[PDB]
């Protein structure tokens, strides 16, 4: 008999350990694999697909309108929308990105925020999206916003504008759980010129916003999510 | 990494897939779209 | 192997190695052979025991907490009744290990935890129950347990360990800092605010470790005390500082008590006393 | 023909000279440098103003009297209102920098006194209230006036007993930090070159002070018979290898 | 199943053991290392840096003066200061050397003791530092002191004198905790000639003393320190 | 020294660094100072 | 001044565009030299040609 010494920890059940164990069904032959499209290997693959952001979460209950960002005709230099960038909470909390991000404690990388115009073809507009890196407050007027990372979007044949939110940080990782030290900054949109509608047109004009991750992206330290419960 | 058991199910976790191709989800379009070129030409 | 002292004889030169100028900020490597006649001797020593890997490389108790097994009927606040308990992870609660870590400014390493749980039945009991403890790590952002029986203890993603009371739990954790190293000190705030907190308490939001006893209650009450030990491995340290001199008053801040005894011993006599 | 005693330092359009120095210290034997790609995280291309911010800025002179306890400045705080350097600090989310600190104090061969000049990385101050009281933002951001260790405590401020380094450690061991002495009979100036020291590649220059500079009288000042019982102490600091990143609107800080 | 026999000790938790253990965070990718100046590998590196000794610990409370060694003009052959060499106690107890030394039970090697003159440039003086190896009492007059290891220091342009305290012992290791068998001896300083001040000068003259270890140095058997507590 | 676990954090202590260079602390001066030569020339 | 005396002065050149400095701080923000009186008795501060147009009028 080989002399051994059991170390502390013996007998413990660490839900995270990865060891071998005897099979309760010896010689069982599992069903053959067949081809199935859409195989997923890493969650980082799917958070690169963008989903709609319920930016206009100003309603009494959940509704399609929560995803519609109102745009008003003949308004000038005024603010269209705003939000901080705690991707694990706020407007982002229910999105695919936010949902997956919440399964991890740390995140890093660049975000892909885009806007798709849905107003009549014969209408025009020029907006300005702006990312305000941490350190200062969320911009209160276009001038303040324009001083930082931004994109002037000209509504046209190409319906969608894609503004990237470049990873701008000192520490190389932030917490998914809203934390001040690791805040990501603010996102805002303003009128560069104004929205102009054609004759015989009075209907409301809306914007659809999407959020996804760039290949830049990283997530660490898997944990349970606050997005489900029972009992 | 010596397998003490006879069946495959007994072995431990597989280790990183190292495939990582998001395009089947991010770009499932019929006609290839080049970044920088008109989305709708 | 290495020589501890070379053989050096009489001296009469213009090269005066023992005359320096400490205001330069340097500590010239003067040796005994520079001021006295010496013989040859060897080190027979490598200094392996003073390597930072060894210095911080042994288990030190970093926290003691308590939970108990008893009837939960009627209890409104489970957390308060200690039907389950919390530990806001931190390494500056118990001073022994803290002073060592604070011998440096930045520190990087993996951690090996060892958790000991001991039972106690202060009141009348007919036997010693065989309780199983569950220590679940709750990273910042994960839902916190509210009752010793929340859905939260399912621990589907949170890592957690189950072990018998009286026994010991052990596992290691990789370096989880968000930066390249952990800060033992931080001359800063979370943001530019007039009232916000100062110090590393701002950087140390490592989450909690929730402890509970899986067993239902027995007729009597059992008091389980939990002790967490920490051992660093694969150590790296930067910017050594002056050792802690005065007693600590709080987790994370450098504060010291008002009206503290002098730290420097006072001579029983002269400045000439031996 | 040359000597540690005589030196010249030129950064930008500013040059300081000294004929009574005692060499110079380069913290942890490392000269300041820019942030290399391999260590970078922030994807923004940085800004290097070079000569317009990497120059000597001279703070208000302090007055060393027979009862002075010492002074403490913090960087980059101490230069927040200094020309273009200051402006860049508030207009950018991030930034990193090294410095060349030059402390001046001259007397005569009849005077006597010894100042300890040290640079302390991450000098987390302690609250004089003890317990778990914090130290309000304002009090660790004195600006170029710095903190006077012989001034009285104030609500929300740090403790100031020179003896405990404002952090619960003894003065005598402050020498483990890169330092130099200005011993009037030998010295006239003290010079310390500080490289960027942090656990992150770049950081916020307003919410975090990387190092604090302390000038502490150890051997008290003594002047010849009937002479003015004081000497001025002047601090001149020059940033080097300064990088700014993430430009946006100007930051607004507490008070 | 491989036949084994568990040895005594099985189950124990030795705070000093060094074994492997399962990782609770599998596949976690720690943050990249970046360069940070001032890396420390061994405590023996830092105790070679000298710090100030509170030699004049004759005060009612701790204070800057505890580090100032008074020197008096026109005094002759008189003693300036004295101390035994229990580096883990007395004046040394709070110094970096003493502080680190106390984290270990045994020590050996040579000590580096230096004095820096701070008196006016136009003043002069000649002092004599002396190390008295164990076996006899601390010297009571200059003559007695001069009979052992010593250095005659001439105050001048070079402000600091560095007297080494060569490892002088039979047993090759001493205890850090004050122990008689392992006593290290005594350190004293006297006036070789006297301190002379120039005209118009009356201020007090002080000496600053430092202590550090030579590369000679060795420390063994790590233990807890008496320099901290709570509870 | 066979590593039973998959992750690096699982392995035991690193073993002596064997670097030992005190000069970055004892001699962080700009101009090299030779023992024996005038500290202040 | 006497050999046994000491002093540290600061000379400063303020290029065109702003007023003549009114206090040391203002002056120090531009081209300058910190002069330490010592064995070498003279300090030489150069006033580097700082101009847009490449020639100025003597008048
Ligand atoms: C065993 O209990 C755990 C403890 C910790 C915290 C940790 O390892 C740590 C160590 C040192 C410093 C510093 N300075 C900061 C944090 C983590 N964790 O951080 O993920 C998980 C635990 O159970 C998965």
């Amino acid at each position: 008999g080989l002399p051994t010494t059991t170390l502390p920890g013996s007998g413990q059940f660490l839900t995270t350990d990865d060891r071998q164990s005897p099979s309760a069904l010896p010689n069982y032959e599992p069903t053959p694999r067949i081809h199935i499209p859409g195989k997923v290997h890493n969650l980082l693959e799917i958070i690169q697909v963008d989903t709609l952001i319920p930016m206009n979460n100003t309603h009494t209950k959940d509704e399609v309108n929560s995803y519609l960002i109102p745009l008003n005709a003949n308004r000038q230099n005024e603010q269209v929308f705003g939000t901080n960038l705690f991707i694990g909470d706020g407007v982002f909390k229910t999105t695919l990105l936010g949902e997956i991000v919440q399964y991890y404690t740390h995140w890093s990388g660049s975000l892909r925020f885009s806007l798709m115009y849905t107003g009549p073809a014969l209408s025009s507009a020029k907006l300005i999206l702006a990312y305000t890196p941490p350190g200062a407050r969320g911009p209160q007027d276009r001038r303040e916003a324009m001083l930082g990372t931004h994109v002037v979007w000209d509504i046209g044949l190409q319906s969608t504008i894609v503004m990237t939110i470049p990873w701008t940080s000192g520490v190389q990782f932030r917490y998914t759980d809203p934390d001040t030290y690791t805040s990501a900054g603010f996102l805002s949109c303003w009128y560069q010129t104004s929205l102009i509608l054609p004759p015989e047109t009075t209907g409301q004009v809306y914007l659809l916003s999407f959020i996804s991750a760039c290949p830049d992206f990283k997530l660490r330290l898997m944990k349970d999510t606050q997005t489900i419960s029972q009992t | 990494v010596i397998n003490y058991y006879k069946d495959a199910a007994s072995t431990s976790s597989a280790g990183q897939s190292l495939s990582m191709d998001p395009s089947k989800f991010t770009e499932p379009v019929k006609d290839l779209m080049l970044k920088g070129a008109p989305a709708l030409n | 192997q290495t020589v501890a002292s070379i053989s050096s004889g009489p001296k009469h030169t213009q090269k005066v190695p023992i005359l320096t100028a400490n205001e330069t900020g340097a500590t010239m490597p003067v040796l005994p052979s520079d001021s006295i006649e010496t013989r040859t001797t060897y080190m027979h020593f490598n200094g392996s025991e003073t390597d930072v890997e060894c210095f911080l490389g042994r288990a030190a108790c970093v926290h003691v907490t308590e939970i108990q097994n008893k009837d939960a009927t009627g209890i409104d606040n489970h957390r308060e009744a200690k039907l389950f308990n919390d530990w806001k992870i931190n390494l500056s609660s118990l001073v022994q290990l803290r002073k060592k870590l604070e011998l440096f400014t930045y520190v990087r390493f993996d951690s090996e935890y060892t958790i000991l749980a001991t039972a106690s039945q202060p009141d009348s009991a007919n036997y010693s129950s065989n309780l199983v403890v569950q220590a679940m790590y709750v990273p910042p952002g994960a839902p916190n347990p509210k009752e010793w029986d929340d859905y939260t203890w399912q621990s589907a993603s949170n890592p957690s360990v189950f072990f018998k009371v009286g026994d010991t739990s052990r596992f290691s954790v990789p370096y989880v800092g968000l930066a390249s190293a952990y800060n033992c000190f931080y001359d800063g705030y979370s943001h530019d605010d007039a009232e916000t907190q100062y110090g590393i308490t701002v950087l140390n939001h490592m989450g909690s470790m929730a402890f509970r006893i899986v067993n239902e209650h027995d007729e009597h009450k059992t008091l389980v005390k939990i002790r967490v030990y920490h051992r660093a491995k694969h150590v790296e340290a930067w910017i050594p500082r002056a050792p802690r001199a005065l007693p600590y008053t709080s987790i994370g801040r450098t504060n010291y008590p008002k009206n503290t005894e002098p730290v420097i011993k006072k001579r029983k006599g002269d400045i000439k006393s031996y | 023909g040359y000597s540690d005693r005589v030196q010249q330092i030129t950064l930008g359009n500013s040059t300081i000279t000294t004929q009574e120095a005692a060499n110079a210290v380069v913290c942890y034997a490392e000269w300041p440098e820019y942030l290399p790609d391999v260590d970078a995280s922030d994807v923004n291309k940085t800004s290097k103003p070079d000569t317009s911010v990497c120059r000597f800025y001279t703070l208000d002179s302090k007055t060393w009297t027979t009862g002075s306890k010492g002074w403490c400045w913090k960087l980059p705080d101490a230069l927040k209102d200094m020309g273009v350097f200051g402006q860049n600090m508030f207009f950018h989310s991030l930034g990193r920098s090294g410095y060349t600190v030059h402390v001046q104090c001259n007397a005569t061969k009849f005077h006597s006194g010894c100042l300890l000049v040290v640079v302390i990385p991450e000098h987390q101050l302690a609250s004089h209230e003890g317990g778990n009281v914090s130290v309000k933002y304002t009090f660790t951001h004195p600006g170029e006036r710095g903190i006077d260790l012989s001034s009285a405590n104030e609500v929300g401020g740090p403790v100031k007993d020179v003896i405990y380094n404002m952090n619960g450690t003894l003065l005598g061991n402050l020498l483990i930090f890169p330092h130099q002495f200005i011993n009037l009979r030998t010295n006239n100036t003290a010079t310390i070159v500080i490289p960027y020291i942090n656990s992150v590649p770049i950081d916020s220059m307003t919410r975090h002070n990387n190092v604090s500079l302390m000038v502490i009288p150890i051997a008290p000042l003594t002047v010849p018979t009937g002479a003015t019982p004081s000497l001025p102490i002047t601090v001149t600091i020059a940033p080097m290898c300064t990088e700014f990143s993430g430009i946006r609107s100007k930051s607004i800080v507490p008070q």
